[PDB]
């Protein structure tokens, strides 16, 4: 037996990344359209919303160490907003295909970025955004 | 050299035949200019199952390519954005080519599904779908 | 359904997945923590991060801990053992002497020093008596059955006309059901009085004197205050006059009625 509750659901276009902030209770959406939005699911009122891009965005995390979000899309590109302000971080091309996953490391300023490039990379915010390395 | 797997379709740009392109089954189309052993560039087309085709669009209004897979997809390029213009979806069994008509306003692409379709150069929607009746 | 996400540290147990017309979010169960604090201090729980859920850990709070009203205390942690179920619920015998871990369908007991296992059966709920050698539990065909020193006492019962919810410890054996709270005597089961509310927990005081009663309230009173005349219900029943469904009117009083939510509680005299 498992107690399950409905605590929201929102219609919108395909989301295709979602994830949990830790303390706010927020959840990220990023879409099929390029729209990424984040929804307070218990108060149930849209924090925010972002047209990233035309392309679709398959990958989204928070960074709530940094007050981020962390979006891949099939544009190639990796772009980092701030969730208070709705700011552009940073805006980079990480790969030459699409992004299909981001792993964000729990203590090291480090991102991995999963692609149809056939690799995997990994990012360095703590030095510019480099590419420490790639697999 | 540069490709990664079956180059399976070579085409000279009409406009620049100093350059021409080639349509890889590593799911890229790569740019060259003769005397180069490196592309000029090279274009992820995003069709999993690689490109089977490749054809310039002829007149001067538009840098236009255009790529046929076995995923099933069409898709339309501009050369200098390297963005995708448009998606013809409708077949449904591998894309053996699709060109640019010389002088109609139209794409023609064939199919495995038996099927040649003739497509709208500027709505990108189907016009027509006849099969001769001969198969693939 | 496209993608998936798990709260990060399991509050409400949440989750949320993607879909091709949009996104959910869902609570799995309530998420308050496994643990009990004995009468002196020694904390027990199950769980937590680098550890098996399955595993029992034990610490004792003691006068030193210099921090403050704000912060976390800082104690020292040590390895209790291990249980063979998911820990659902952990609580000590109102001794201190025994930890009971009750786990989908089971129950486990062990003495909270050594951690020597004392018995273990099928169950669907379980509370101790105030004798801290006795214990209540409703078994798989859904029946209450009572057991003295590990040891089921057969010809003890408490006959129920519809299903039980829950019971409840405490200075009389409470059990919900039917949107009633029944109160039974601990040594023969009697009906000492039933109490007309939906109630989601009983909290009994020290002496036995003062109950409360935290209302489900799921929209009225979010809780009620009772005093309790242990000799108004000795009297009845030795008069032979206890009323089956309701029992004695005079064994409980009402005194007062909270209005702000209940979490949870504890009596301090």
């Amino acid at each position: 037996k498992l107690d399950i509750k409905k605590t929201f659901s929102n219609r919108s276009d395909r989301v295709k990344g979602i994830d949990f902030h830790p303390t706010e209770p927020w959840v990220l959406t990023t879409l099929y359209s390029g729209r990424v939005e984040i929804w307070n699911y218990e108060t149930q009122v849209e924090v925010r919303s972002i047209q990233v891009t035309e392309t679709p965005v398959r990958a989204g995390k928070f960074i709530a160490r940094k007050n981020w979000i962390i979006v891949g899309s099939d544009d190639f590109r990796i772009r980092v907003f701030n969730y208070n302000t709705g700011e552009k971080v940073v805006d980079f091309e990480a790969h030459p295909d699409y992004i299909r996953s981001i792993a964000v490391h729990p203590t090291k300023p480090y991102v991995l970025s999963g692609s149809d490039d056939l690799t995997v990379k990994l990012w360095n915010w703590e030095n510019n955004w480099a590419l420490e390395q790639t697999f | 050299e540069g490709h990664e797997h079956f180059v399976m379709c070579v085409a000279f740009n009409p406009k620049d035949p100093s350059t021409f392109a080639s349509g890889c089954l590593d799911r890229t189309v790569k740019v060259w200019s003769l005397g180069q052993s490196t592309p000029n560039f090279t274009l992820t087309t995003g069709q999993e199952r690689g490109v089977n085709y490749v054809d310039y669009y002829p007149l001067p209004d538009k840098p236009y390519m255009i790529t046929a897979s076995d995923d099933l997809t069409i898709k339309i390029w501009d050369y200098q954005t390297k963005s995708c213009v448009a998606t013809l979806e409708g077949h449904m069994s591998n894309v053996s080519f699709a060109v640019f008509h010389p002088t109609l306003p139209i794409i023609i692409s064939g199919s495995e599904d038996g099927t040649l379709k003739i497509w709208n150069s500027s709505t990108y929607k189907v016009e027509k779908t006849l099969n001769v009746g001969l198969e693939r | 359904s496209w993608c998936i996400a798990t709260h990060p540290t399991g509050r409400k147990n949440y989750i949320a997945s993607g879909f091709d017309n949009g996104f959910t979010v869902l609570s799995l169960g309530n998420d308050e923590p496994t643990l009990s604090l004995d009468p002196v201090g020694k904390l027990v729980w199950s769980g937590g991060k680098n550890a098996a859920a399955s595993d029992i850990f034990t610490a004792v709070i003691r006068g030193n801990e210099e921090v403050e009203q704000d912060e976390p205390l800082s104690l020292q942690t040590k390895e209790l053992g291990s249980v063979d179920v998911f820990p659902q619920s952990l609580a000590h015998s109102p001794n201190g002497r025994f930890v009971t871990v009750v786990g989908d369908g089971e129950y486990v007991i062990y003495t909270a020093l050594a951690w020597r296992n004392k018995a273990f059966g099928k169950c669907q709920d379980f509370v101790w008596g105030p004798d801290s050698n006795s214990y209540a539990l409703i078994d798989e065909t859904g029946q209450i059955k009572y057991y003295k020193n590990f040891k089921e006492v057969t010809s003890w019962s408490v006959p129920m006309h519809s299903a039980i919810d829950r019971l409840f410890s405490g200075a009389l054996l409470g059990v919900k059901s039917d949107g009633f709270v029944y109160f039974f005597d601990w040594d023969n089961g009697t009906l000492v009085r039933r109490i007309d509310v939906n109630a989601k927990d009983v909290i009994w005081s020290d002496n036995g004197e003062l109950v409360m009663i935290v209302n489900t309230n799921s929209n009225e009173a979010s809780g009620y205050t009772l005093l309790f005349n242990k000799d108004a219900y000795l009297e009845a029943a030795n008069n032979g006059n206890i009323d089956d469904s309701e029992g004695v009117d005079e064994a409980f009083d009402v005194l007062y009625e909270l209005s702000e939510s209940i979490t949870s509680g504890k009596w301090v005299g």
